[PDB]
RNA sequence: UGGUUUCUCUUCAGAUCGCAUAAAUCUUUCGCCUUUUACUAAAGAUUUCCGUGGAGAGGAACAACUCUGAGUCUUAACCCAAUUUUUUGAGGCCUUGC
């Protein structure tokens, strides 16, 4: 295998190859121009691995040309999804607590360096400086105990074989205290919807039925027409005005010509989940939100009572099955709470996802909103709903190809080496290379 | 004679008042508002007109954000309060007529429908 | 509990033939078969050792005093064992 | 050790000898603790077990069918022929 | 195990009992135990001669019970 | 392609049964015709899904839901309803082991689809009611109690979703026992109001009412749990132990016996303790103790999960633990076989309310004998569609005689009477189908008591008709038309857009009229098409 | 009747996924509208890119093994003597059949 190079090699290559005005490197003047056609791609990886405001420094692997023509970042950011949502909920809490508790928040100047300023060298201006404190909310050592040791690492439990596999960082396996702690760290970014009966006329198939017709929903998206002596008005009882949502709820019965219409899932059994307040109360008790039973019956039915002189007694070696075990532990109510939880948090184990592929604010624009809000945010929620419907509609399946691996074919050549570098150093390199 | 529909709605507590409003806007007369024993949801049993019951489910689940849920069976026939034969009352073309002449309106519409 | 015993219980409700330890042959409907091979039957034809037949409505034979039973072939299709 | 001595002969055609001296030949499909036996396509012989008796091989043969024999009344068993494929 | 014989259906019914030794008796079932020992009331010995003689209430050991037949409908 | 009936592709991997199925068909008292009804969606399909998942191994494993068997269409599979009364038939054993033959009619639960439930209920001699444990008695529950008491069948209920007591409501065991007893008492009250008969009262001690959570494959009667309890432990009479479990009955740990009051020291019931204590232990140790102390619980129950099986999420792991603890669905087999009159007994009260004439000396005794011979008669009521084919098969049950393939058929209609033989006509059987819901398979003959699809007789059977022998001196009546729980009220005026294809539209309208049992498609004097629905 | 982390290659997989979501080409309407690009917003037909899965091969171990849990001659003390079974109500005799 081609192995990692010392990080000073690419550094001195970029330092010697300056503004490419030296005569000595004129033979490389051609090569750099060709590397221009990969500068979009080298941009993408550069911004794909941006380091996450709870991080001070991220070291990324770098695939670099031997002349210093280009620097690619050869890494996909796998970010395990419950930990990612908990960390951004932590960021949400800290930023609200900072913006309320700061006398004057000075905004950054957005052309940060001046136009005629040459870019700063990493090796002297940045390499020796201690970075800063990151954001990284203070965690309770007793209440946030199974999370506190690893919660603000880059790829947190990576070298622990009990919780993930290896260093490819692909499959995670947590415990229910970990999932409980990640769940109550992320309450600021999650919802309180236990069942999807909220989305009766406001879900995906309903919006497809709306786009197939000319109908809009009052809190939903608006589209373009997909198609662009019987109904006598003295023969029709207009008793109730035909409310427009009937055309979604029952599409064939209330319209003529329902072409390209989608059927709607219309009811789930109402999930009735009692949220417990304190652990002083037991795990499952009769909650005072539940209506009592109070049995009443008129005449007693003759249910069987095998009376005395039946002489049926149990043997000595028999007991109730699990009377040795207690009825409930301190982790029972938390696990029942983890049963009705959003899709990352309702499970023990899964497969890692990219930082790209995790929408933090998707559940916020998917629900309809309380009217007290301004006009601006209502139009914005409607447009984001329209974007979600256009994403879900024109989804052709992934079309299984032959895998191509551009960066594996670059580092199989003799023109590319590989190292590991600070993200800020590679970003300064990419800016100098594109310039 | 008008057909009526027996409607059972399962709903949360503020949705009980929401069901009461939506069902009372359709000449309702809610029959029973008993709770469910062993559940925090309430059962609302009621009668409804069956001309007023085209989309009561959809309107109800829209107004209650999908919390309340409604089903409807046929069991009943009782008298339309209007005078079915009345030449004094003139029926408007499109405007919905009130209670004193609903039978006249419905008879004129069914007369114009097939029989003449 | 024995494999043959399960197959016997399977024949409950079917017409079966039973020979006793004394060679009397009882044919009719098996109502109940116990674990020990005790057999309740109904509407019997009995064929004695001399060859003569008789008819009985209801019988019960002790398992120990049964030599064997013939069951339908409907059952033959416990092939796991 | 192996328990196989019965399980080996399972599915085979088997010649079983009863305490009165009858010969039951059927397909050995199941047994148990008591040696209660399950015999498919079973016939009963009385007079002989043929070793090619030039006069005839078969007298007093009766077709029985599917037989459950109680182990109390079993004496012995030998292999009569291979399993039918069916 | 230690099972009962399923004979409650036959309780207080007249029965015909075939015993070992080619012996036959008739009487009313008054009770039983797990060994199939029986109590038979108003019992009558059916002698091989054809003659029948009343022996009253008796115990039959289940060991020697070949077969029973109900003379009633159960 | 004009197929949307979801991949029939017949490959059953049932365990050692082909001939056995038709062998149990030929017994006529070893078959049970059950119909299953619920208020709306109360778990009936996932129930029959678990039953067939018991039935068919090495395939047939469902992940994150199935419901294919009673939900084989594509509009049906997306709405959430079961719109059809899709039947199924299987063989599956008892606590003893004698496998019976079950014809499960799997009805809709929606109020507007009571037609399907009625048509299934008339052909099956037993009804099984499903009530959500967290709901109680509901609208269509009471409506189908009415319709089941009226059309003379045995009645038995099965309380489903008892996990929602545990995991959603989070009730104590005593309060959840109170709620289950309340549901049973409300069922007995609704039955006692309607039935003038008294020998139909249901109680858990009797054995007919069951308890079965169906996403996790729990199903226990008191006999089934007692059979588990006795198969683990010694030689307890599990029937006599099961008799003394439900209802105000306590275990005294000194005298080792069941009393009515005698420990009054804040004890719990026999049901509460013995049933709901270990069940809540299993549920709680799965949902909250999977990492710490779950194998310590599993070693106390004889349950051995592998390394791969322990790494599941809480829903499949909970289902797998409850499958390896409860095993088969034999309590349902107990409440069926011990309480459904298998169609020797079932013949008489059915034929005294279906047949027009009566008990009389020609037809009645031949029906109630129900031998597969003699006056060949049936009753087809459902008309099930093929995917592409114009022909849609009849579905009925053979009362007397058999049906052979190629045997010709006189279809007595419904406007037919005894002295009016112009409605009826004669046809010939195309094929005989017996269906496993997601699969179909041919038979050469169907004896008496069994359900059957008929191919090729579809032209005279609009909604209700009877099947008999052709040109035979056997002259009889027709069974009565379908009395319905609801009356069809909603009238829809209908007219085509293009008036150039009235015959094709009337053809498809006649076909959907033949499909649904209460669809009423007529033409009034003004010449506009009228569809009456529920 | 019994043992896995990482790198590369090949091959097969997208009719309920990649529980996420971009751009392009064509053809047909459009929508503005000085003309061409750059575009509006729909339907359809196709592709590219960022990702993914199953199997096989090889390399880099920085994991450690074979009286071991399971045997084809070892190893779950319990399937080992009172009527339903593995410990005989047995014993005796005689006639018939090639
Ligand atoms: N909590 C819980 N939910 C269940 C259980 N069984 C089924 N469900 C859910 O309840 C809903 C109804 O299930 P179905 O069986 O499809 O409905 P049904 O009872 O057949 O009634 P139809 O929909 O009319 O066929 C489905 O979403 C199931 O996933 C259960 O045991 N517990
Ligand atoms: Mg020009």
């Amino acid at each position: 295998q081609k192995e990692d190079m010392p990080p000073e090699h690419v550094r001195k290559i970029i330092r010697d190859h300056g503004d490419m005005t030296n005569r000595k490197f004129r033979h490389d003047k051609r090569v750099y121009l060709g590397a221009l056609k990969y500068m979009p791609h080298a941009v993408l990886k550069l911004l794909e691995n941006m380091p996450m405001p709870w991080e001070q420094i991220r070291d990324v692997p770098v695939l670099y040309h031997i002349t210093g023509a280009i620097s690619f970042v050869n890494e996909i950011p796998w970010v395990i999804e419950p930990v990612y949502i908990s960390q951004w909920g932590s960021m949400w809490i800290m930023m609200r607590r900072e913006k309320r508790d700061r006398r004057h928040f000075k905004r950054m100047r957005f052309p940060p360096f001046d136009d005629e300023e040459p870019p700063l060298d990493y090796a002297d201006n940045i390499l020796d400086v201690e970075p800063l404190e990151a954001i990284q909310l203070e965690l309770d050592p007793e209440e946030d105990a199974p999370v506190l040791d690893w919660f603000y690492d880059h790829q947190p439990l990576r070298d622990s074989r009990k919780y993930v596999n290896g260093s490819t960082y692909q499959r995670w396996q947590f415990t229910l205290p970990m999932m409980s702690t990640l769940y109550r760290l992320a309450n600021q970014l999650l919802t309180d919807l236990v069942d999807d009966n909220y989305f009766y006329l406001f879900d995906l198939k309903a919006f497809f039925t709306s786009k197939a017709l000319n109908m809009a929903i009052p809190g939903g998206p608006k589209f373009e027409p997909l198609v662009r002596e019987f109904n006598d008005i003295n023969k029709i009882i207009i008793r109730q005005p035909i409310r427009t949502e009937y055309k979604i709820a029952f599409p064939y019965l209330y319209n003529n010509l329902p072409h390209h219409v989608h059927l709607t899932w219309y009811h789930t059994p109402n999930v009735v989940f009692i949220k417990t307040e304190d652990p002083d109360l037991p795990a499952f008790y009769f909650d005072p939100l539940i209506n009592p039973i109070s049995h009443r019956h008129s005449v007693k039915s003759q249910e069987p009572l095998p009376d005395d002189d039946e002489e049926f007694e149990l043997p000595e070696f028999v007991e109730p099955f699990l009377k040795d075990t207690p009825l409930y532990t301190d982790n029972t109510a938390n696990g029942i709470a983890l049963l009705w939880a959003p899709r990352p948090f309702n499970l023990r184990s899964g497969r890692t996802r990219r930082a790209l592929d995790i929408p933090l604010v998707k559940n916020w624009y998917r629900e309809h909103c309380p009217a007290g809000q301004p006009v601006k945010v209502r139009v914005s929620y409607q447009k984001l709903l329209k974007y979600y419907v256009l994403n879900a509609l024109k989804h052709r399946p992934p079309k299984a190809q032959k895998k191509r691996y551009l960066f594996r074919s670059f580092k199989a050549t003799k023109f590319f080496q590989s190292t590991k570098l600070d993200w800020v150093e590679v970003g300064l390199q990419v800016c100098r290379q594109g310039y | 004679m008008e057909p009526y529909y027996f409607v059972e709605v399962q709903a949360p507590a503020d949705c009980v008042s929401a069901v009461y409003t939506v069902l009372a806007r359709r000449r309702g007369h809610v029959t029973q508002d008993a709770p469910i024993p062993g559940s925090p949801l309430y059962t609302i049993k009621a009668f409804i007109p069956a001309i007023d019951s085209f989309g009561f489910e959809t309107d109800l689940r829209t107004h209650t954000q999908g919390q309340a849920f409604s089903l409807s069976v046929f069991h009943h026939w009782q008298i339309v309060p209007g005078d079915p034969l009345d030449k004094s009352i003139v029926i408007r073309p499109l405007e919905p007529q009130p209670a004193p002449h609903l039978a006249r309106e419905f008879m004129i519409k069914t007369r114009r429908r097939k029989g003449l | 509990i024995g494999v043959p015993i399960k197959v016997l219980h399977e024949a409950e409700g079917h017409i079966v033939t039973c020979e006793t330890n004394t060679g009397e042959v009882y044919r009719g409907k098996l109502i109940e078969a116990e674990d020990n091979m005790n057999c309740q039957m109904s509407n019997i034809t009995v064929t004695y050792r001399d060859g003569r037949v008789a008819q009985l409505e209801q019988v019960y034979i002790r398992g120990s005093k049964i030599r064997f039973l013939i069951l339908p072939d409907m059952l033959k299709n416990m092939l796991k064992s | 050790g192996k328990s196989s001595k019965m399980l080996q002969h399972i599915d085979y055609r088997m010649r079983c000898i009863l305490q009165d001296g009858r010969i039951f030949i059927g397909t050995f499909k199941a047994f148990d603790k008591h040696m209660n036996l399950i015999l498919c396509d079973c016939d009963e012989f009385r007079k002989i077990k043929p070793k090619n008796s030039k006069q005839a091989e078969r007298e007093e043969k009766r077709v029985l069918g599917l037989v459950l024999l109680r182990g109390e009344n079993l004496v012995s068993m030998t292999v009569e022929g291979p399993p039918p494929k069916d | 195990k230690a099972h009962p014989p399923e004979l409650k259906k036959f309780m207080d019914k007249k029965l015909s009992l075939k015993l070992n030794g080619g012996r036959h008796v008739q009487g009313i079932l008054r009770g039983f135990d797990p060994f199939m020992n029986l109590v038979i009331d108003e019992c009558v010995e059916m002698a091989t001669s054809g003659q029948q003689n009343n022996i009253g209430m008796v115990v039959i050991r289940g060991n020697s019970i070949i077969m029973l037949e109900a003379l009633e409908r159960v | 392609t004009k197929k949307f009936t979801l991949m029939e592709q017949t490959l059953p991997v049932t365990v050692y049964e082909m001939d056995f199925l038709a062998d149990l068909m030929d017994n006529s008292e070893l078959i049970r015709n059950v119909t299953l009804c619920g208020h709306l969606h109360h778990g009936k399909t996932c129930f029959v899904d678990c039953l067939i998942e018991q039935t068919h191994p090495e395939i047939r494993k469902r992940y994150d839901q199935d419901l294919c068997y009673t939900d084989i269409l594509f509009t049906e599979q997306e709405r959430g309803v079961g719109i059809k009364s899709t039947p199924v038939t299987v063989v599956l054993p008892d606590t003893k082991g004698k496998s019976y033959l079950f014809n499960i009619m799997d009805t809709p639960g929606h109020v507007n689809f009571s037609d399907e439930v009625t048509a299934g209920l008339r052909i099956s001699d037993g009804v099984v009611l499903f009530i959500d444990a967290a709901e109680g008695v509901m609208l269509n529950t009471e409506r189908l109690i009415k319709h089941a008491v009226q059309e003379r069948l045995a009645v038995t209920v099965c309380i489903n979703k008892i996990d929602r007591l545990i995991l959603e409501l989070k009730l104590p065991p005593t309060d959840a026992y109170y709620k289950l007893r309340h549901i049973v008492d409300e069922v007995n009250g609704l039955i006692s109001m309607y039935s003038t008969d008294e020998n139909l009262i249901l109680s858990p001690l009797l054995g007919n009412v069951c308890f079965s959570s169906s996403q996790y494959s729990i199903c226990f009667t008191l006999g089934s749990f007692a059979k588990i309890y006795a198969d683990t432990f010694g030689d307890i009479n599990y029937q006599e132990f099961a008799k003394r479990l439900w209802g105000d009955i306590y275990f005294n740990p000194k005298t080792r016996k069941f009393t009515k009051k005698a420990p009054t020291s804040s004890s719990q019931r026999s049901f509460v303790e013995f049933i709901l204590e270990p069940l809540y232990k299993i549920l709680a140790q799965v949902v909250g103790d999977v990492d710490t102390s779950l194998p310590r619980t599993l070693d106390e129950l004889g349950i051995h999960l592998t390394k791969e099986e322990l790494k599941l999420n809480i829903r499949p792991l909970l289902r797998l633990v409850c499958k390896k603890f409860f095993g088969e669905f034999t309590g349902f087999v107990d409440m069926c076989v011990q309480h459904i009159p298998s169609p020797k007994v079932g013949a008489k009260p059915k034929i005294e309310h279906t047949y027009t004439g009566g008990v009389d000396s020609d037809l009645g005794e031949a029906m109630s004998d129900c031998d597969p011979d003699g006056p060949l008669m049936c009753h087809t009521t459902k008309m099930y569609s093929t995917d592409d084919g114009v022909q849609f098969h009849a579905f009925g049950r053979v009362l007397s005689g058999t049906i052979h393939a190629g045997q010709p058929v006189k279809v007595l209609g419904e406007n037919y009477t005894l002295e009016d033989e112009e409605d009826s006509q004669i046809c010939t059987v195309g094929r005989l189908w017996i269906s496993v819901a997601r699969y179909h398979i041919e038979v050469n003959r169907v004896p008496a008591g069994n359900w059957v699809l008929i191919e090729g007789v579809d032209q005279p059977i609009v909604k209700t008709a009877t099947i008999t022998e052709p040109r035979g001196n056997e002259e009889a009546q027709i069974f009565r038309p379908l009395k319905f729980n609801t009356t069809s009220v909603i009238k829809i005026a209908v007219e085509p857009v293009n008036p150039s294809e009235l015959p094709k539209m009337l053809d498809g309208l006649r076909k959907v009229n033949k499909s649904y049992p209460s669809l009423t498609t007529k033409v009034e004097e003004s010449g506009e098409h009228v569809i009456l629905g529920t």
